RNA sequence: UGAAAUUUUAGUACCUGUGAAGAUGCAGGUUACCCGCGACAGGACGGAAAGACCCCAUGGAGCUUUACUGUAGUUUGAUAU
RNA sequence: GGUGUAGUGGUAGGAGAGCGUUCUAAGGGCGUUGAAGGUCGAUCGUGAGGACGGCUGGAGCGCUUAGAAGUGAGAAUGCCG
RNA sequence: UAUCCGGGAGUCAGACUGCGAGUGAUAAGAUCCGUAGUCGAAAGGGAAACAGCCCAGACCACCAGCUAAGGUCCCAAAAUA
RNA sequence: GUAGCGGCGAGCGAAACGGGAAGAGCCCAAACCAACAAGCUUGUUGGGGUUGUAGGACUCCGAUAUGGUAGUCUGUUAGUAUAGUUGAAGGAUUUGGAAAAUUCCGCUAAAGAGGGUGAAAGCCCCGUAGACGAAAUGCUGACAACACCUAGGAGGAUCCUGAGUACGGCGGAACACGAGAAAUUCCGUCGGAAUCCGCGGGGACCAUCCCGCAAGGCUAAAUACUCCCUAGUGACCGAUAGUGAACCAGUACCGUGAGGGAAAGGUGAAAAGCACCCCGGAAGGGGAGUGAAAUAGAUCCUGAAACCGUGUGCCUACAACAAGUCAAAGCUCGUUAAUGAGUGAUGGCGUGCCUUUUGUAGAAUGAACCGGCGAGUUACGAUUGCAUGCGAGGUUAAGUCGAAGAGACGGAGCCGCAGCGAAAGCGAGUCUGAAUAGGGCGAAUGAGUAUGUAGUCGUAGACCCGAAACCAUGUGAUCUA
């Protein structure tokens, strides 16, 4: 391009809307605020949620549950992915981390059966579903829970 | 700054995995002799924030 | 980045003051007063062209109705025969027919009586 | 691609060849233009500001009792209506300037190269060696290679008496093959780059 | 010698009517040559003061008390000296 | 681009497309043979608005593309003169 | 044209007329609903003037024509039909 | 914006891990030893010793080295700050009052940053690139000197290892944590330990396990800030702006005082600032001069509008006028040459602008007029549209190098690719349930992510102006009681 030929691309750009710049631009005067009211002062308007006394939504409904503190969050991994390596590959949480599939573990790497394997692999991860164990072993894998 | 979240939503609600919200039913604290047992079984069960509702409050679970 | 009046104030406003050139005196002095008049006249002015056509139509009534009188004839039925004898020449035409060739809106006026009868 | 090389007195010899994923590319308009802008946008000092009616001097007490004077009612002297009052809004000091994913930055570098050399404005030559740094004798270089326009002249690092007797010249930018930017080559309708340069710019690309 | 309040621009009539329901300005009619000077105060809902009456604001302030919640003081006990 | 048919009042308000102001970049220009600014004119465009002459003036300023905004006033018993 | 999904609103003082009711006194330019229209946010013609009634919805130019409500002796266009 | 805290409201809101900037560790008290002094201990002095894989004393052995320092107005030396020196290259022609402008030929450049010069200068001047420079006094760094720290091994019989302390009750306070189930830290008051088989902590508490060793002290760097000084920068202001203050400004002025607080820049290139003459007492003018220009004459660049006045082309003394517009005779004049311009007898129609209202010509509100100034912005987040790059992936943050740039490195971290459940947990399913039942939420039925931009929202004064007031320092009894 030539600085003094720039184009950018159609509709990447657009002009900022000014507000209170005269009638016939559609927000003179009280620049699109209606007339009165609370909404129409400056800083005006009611904190989000608010329903004008009404009890709120959230007032209404219960507090529930609550949060383990042991909680454990297993990185998910499904055999469609799995079947992005080659026969006889030795799967390991390191390689899922180096070929960028799992970037963060979590409590560790679980296995689970959504798609189809068709390689035989031996994979080693925190914990297998029974049926993503199965579908390795009849593929002729291997599982080891590291 | 962050925008902070409402922390009593949060207590009250679940983000599910098509987008809404789960969440409680009222009237299921006490003076359960004034409800029919249907009435009891049917606010046992969970249900979703309505469209309206959630068009309201949608900004301050942004980060739930 | 200051962006300081400038010019195109006194510019915008000396537009409105020309068009009010011929006002009484604070009328085209005053740019308020002015704009004002001037929007007034912008208001009146759309209204009078219309008005116009209306004001000469029933300037060439009156008269076209004077000369068919003179011939014998009301304004309503001279023209009732005009249609009647396939004539459309319009009320502009015969006022000016009247006006000056007497002799021709006499000759319309006789076809008009003409199908009028028939 | 293949591009001529000359010899610093101005007689071509072989030409060489450049890779063609930095050189090769169908250069990328939008991707040009905006890295263009926000380089621009990067150079930008952004110091300045303004006193709102806070920081404005004075401006304390009340100017007249809020009824009877038949007065408009007023709150300070330095109310932004007031002549000297405080600015509303007006600038503030901020920064510009914002990243760009890198693989962005880098397509729009090789599109501005690759675009260089498909029209043929990029003119590489074997070196350009000054015993001492001489301008007139730089100048002459330029006219042996037949450069009259805007020339962006990227030397290899170290070539210290090249990059002093070309910097003073009015149509001449140099920079070192380790530094070189977008607005840089766009900039410069050709691109004059010794041979080594060129290798340490595909080494870096 | 030389101010001021006021002031949208005014070539600034009367009656009856109309109209945000009390018109110099609108309708119909009537009256009236142009410009002033000295006087009067019916009107311009005349000027002056974002009505103090009245109502409203989840306004303010001072005051009261067996309003609510505190509290300085006063007093009583334990404990240390 | 042509034809045809239909449509084109409008407050709050939504959408779209533009005019003009200052500044930045690049390119291409104009200026003591007179720039900006001021003033007059019977000029052009659908609109914001744009030219071109005469006069005044005496040194800076347009145009094209893109970028950034202290970017447009007639009203605030607004402030200053 | 309807839905459904999403971005952005404004609106929560309504008025009158016709028709159907209540309240009122089978009063109010009263009040409160239902229903249709108009005004609101609608210029034009008629009703003397006259937001809400009658006719009728202005993108523009014309010193062209036909009609609506309402009119045709003069003001004042058109029948002393 | 998670875990949490919270009239579980409004809101408040961590820390550890991980990634970086910077990095440094050391002294006492005590045991014990020697001396001193008084009154076998008990104070002073010196030695000794300094800690958790427990250390030390003490007792045996062996070494009298090895290294370090956060010391010193100790020099020697270098550099640097505070003045400076040097520093290339143009003449003509046209316009002009003046050349840097125009035109023609040149020249210089490690210097084409910038400023000034009679208009716009690479080559006229000050400069710049570059080279060079310090008697004197600071500052820094090195070198040396002086100085101060700096021991290994083996044993435990015994001794030492911080007391009105830790800790507890009561009452407060700090920890994101508001007494709460509440650890941890601190204050006041009262009570009040153990001491190596000892003690503290791991969010009440206990046991086990792990980690540590309080009640003594010191410690550079990364970090915060800029009244000042030096050198620069700016899609920052350009005289109602920018500091209140471009000017003799915290001045004038106001107030008892605290305190409040202005206005006010521009002749010309050069004063060459109008000799002399004329009217006038002067002021002020008219000539005559200076000047390119004096309608640049000091109220001095330009010189708008309101406002005021002179001259006149047309109209106006029977007319009821929101002052116009539409139609039009007459008169006058001739332009961006256009089916022109000014004025206008006369006729038709016609109750301003704004705000606020169901409705305003309104006898409802605002504006005396003119000019200037004067109101949705920015930062950080959320979300949507549009755009670009990559795509089951997307992307870096801090930080390092770099021109205050781009860019490179930096994958810690964030979003997405799996959901369901309060949770254990299970997983293309899962939860409820006795259930292979039904049903809910999901999958089948996949697009995301980084950035730009625009709309809207949240936190911030959040579009601008406006209270009566509240609170915390001060100043006032020169009036008045
Ligand atoms: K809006
Ligand atoms: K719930
Ligand atoms: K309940
Ligand atoms: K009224
Ligand atoms: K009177
Ligand atoms: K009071
Ligand atoms: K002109
Ligand atoms: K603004
Ligand atoms: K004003
Ligand atoms: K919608
Ligand atoms: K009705
Ligand atoms: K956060
Ligand atoms: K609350
Ligand atoms: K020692
Ligand atoms: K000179
Ligand atoms: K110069
Ligand atoms: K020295
Ligand atoms: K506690
Ligand atoms: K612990
Ligand atoms: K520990
Ligand atoms: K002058
Ligand atoms: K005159
Ligand atoms: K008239
Ligand atoms: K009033
Ligand atoms: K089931
Ligand atoms: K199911
Ligand atoms: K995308
Ligand atoms: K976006
Ligand atoms: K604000
Ligand atoms: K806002
Ligand atoms: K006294
Ligand atoms: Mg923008
Ligand atoms: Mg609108
Ligand atoms: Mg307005
Ligand atoms: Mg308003
Ligand atoms: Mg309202
Ligand atoms: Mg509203
Ligand atoms: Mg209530
Ligand atoms: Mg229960
Ligand atoms: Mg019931
Ligand atoms: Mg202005
Ligand atoms: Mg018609
Ligand atoms: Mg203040
Ligand atoms: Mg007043
Ligand atoms: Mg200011
Ligand atoms: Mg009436
Ligand atoms: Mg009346
Ligand atoms: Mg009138
Ligand atoms: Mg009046
Ligand atoms: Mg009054
Ligand atoms: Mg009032
Ligand atoms: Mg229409
Ligand atoms: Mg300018
Ligand atoms: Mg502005
Ligand atoms: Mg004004
Ligand atoms: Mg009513
Ligand atoms: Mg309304
Ligand atoms: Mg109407
Ligand atoms: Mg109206
Ligand atoms: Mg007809
Ligand atoms: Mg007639
Ligand atoms: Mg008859
Ligand atoms: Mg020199
Ligand atoms: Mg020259
Ligand atoms: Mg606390
Ligand atoms: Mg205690
Ligand atoms: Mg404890
Ligand atoms: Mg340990
Ligand atoms: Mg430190
Ligand atoms: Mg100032
Ligand atoms: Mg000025
Ligand atoms: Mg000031
Ligand atoms: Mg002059
Ligand atoms: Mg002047
Ligand atoms: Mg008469
Ligand atoms: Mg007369
Ligand atoms: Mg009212
Ligand atoms: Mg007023
Ligand atoms: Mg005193
Ligand atoms: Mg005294």
């Amino acid at each position: 391009m030539k600085l003094h030929e720039l184009k950018p691309a159609e509709g990447s750009r657009q002009v900022r809307n000014r507000v209170g710049r005269g009638t016939s631009s559609g927000n003179g005067k009280t620049a699109g605020r209606g007339q009165k009211g609370q909404k129409a002062r400056s800083g005006g308007g009611v904190r989000l949620g608010f329903e004008g006394g009404q009890t709120p939504l959230f007032r209404r409904l219960p507090k529930r549950g609550f949060t383990n503190i042991n909680r454990k969050d297993y990185a998910v991994v499904n055999l469609d992915t799995l079947n992005r390596f080659e026969d006889g590959t030795e799967v390991t949480p390191v390689v899922l981390k180096e070929a960028g599939i799992v970037k963060n573990e979590k409590a560790g790497i679980k296995v689970l059966a959504d798609g189809e394997l068709t390689k035989k692999l031996t994979v080693k991860a925190a914990k297998f579903s029974k049926s993503a164990q199965e579908a390795i072993e009849a593929a002729g894998g291997s599982i080891e829970v590291i | 700054p962050k925008q902070k979240t409402h922390r009593g939503l949060a207590k009250r609600v679940k983000r599910t995995g098509g987008g809404g919200l789960k969440r409680g039913r009222a009237f299921t604290s006490h003076r359960f002799h004034g409800k029919t047992k249907k009435q009891r079984r049917q606010l046992r069960k969970a249900s979703m924030v309505a469209k309206g509702d959630y068009k309201r409050i949608r900004q301050q679970l942004a980060r739930m | 980045a200051r962006v300081k009046g400038g010019t195109v104030t006194r510019k915008r406003r000396k537009k409105v003051l020309k068009l009010a050139k011929g006002y009484y005196g604070s009328k085209h002095t005053l740019f308020k007063s002015a704009k004002e008049q001037v929007m007034n006249s912008y208001y009146y002015a759309f209204r009078d062209r219309r008005q116009k056509k209306r004001d000469f139509r029933k300037l060439w009534i009156a008269r076209i109705n004077a000369a068919a009188r003179m011939n014998g004839l009301s304004y309503s039925k001279l023209m009732h025969g005009l249609k009647l004898a396939e004539i459309d020449i319009n009320r502009k035409m015969l006022a000016d027919l009247a006006v000056n060739d007497a002799a021709a809106f006499t000759a319309l006026a006789e076809q008009a009586k003409d199908a009028l009868s028939k | 691609p293949n591009v001529a090389l000359f010899k610093q007195d101005g007689t071509q010899n072989g030409e060489i060849t450049l890779n063609e994923e930095i050189f090769g590319i169908e250069p990328n308009e939008s991707v040009v233009y905006d890295a263009i802008i926000m380089q621009r946008a990067s150079l930008r000092q952004g110091t300045h500001a303004v006193k709102n009616r806070s920081a404005v001097r004075g401006g304390g007490r009340k100017p007249w009792r809020q009824k009877g004077t038949g007065r408009a009612r007023q709150g300070s002297i330095r109310s932004p209506q007031w002549r000297g009052g405080g600015v509303v809004f007006g600038p503030t000091p901020r920064s510009y300037s914002y990243k760009f994913p890198k693989k962005v930055r880098r397509l729009a570098m090789k599109s501005v190269l690759s675009d260089k050399v498909a029209e043929n404005n990029l003119v590489a030559v074997e070196g350009l060696s000054f015993d001492a740094p001489k301008t007139k004798e730089f100048k002459q270089v330029l006219a042996n290679l037949s450069i009259d326009t805007k020339v962006l002249v990227v030397l290899e690092n170290g070539n210290d008496f090249a990059a002093l007797s070309a910097r003073n010249l009015p149509n001449v930018s140099v920079v070192t093959s380790d530094n070189v930017s977008v607005l840089d080559v766009v900039s410069a309708n050709k691109v004059l780059a010794t041979q080594t340069a060129l290798t340490q710019i595909e080494e870096v690309l």
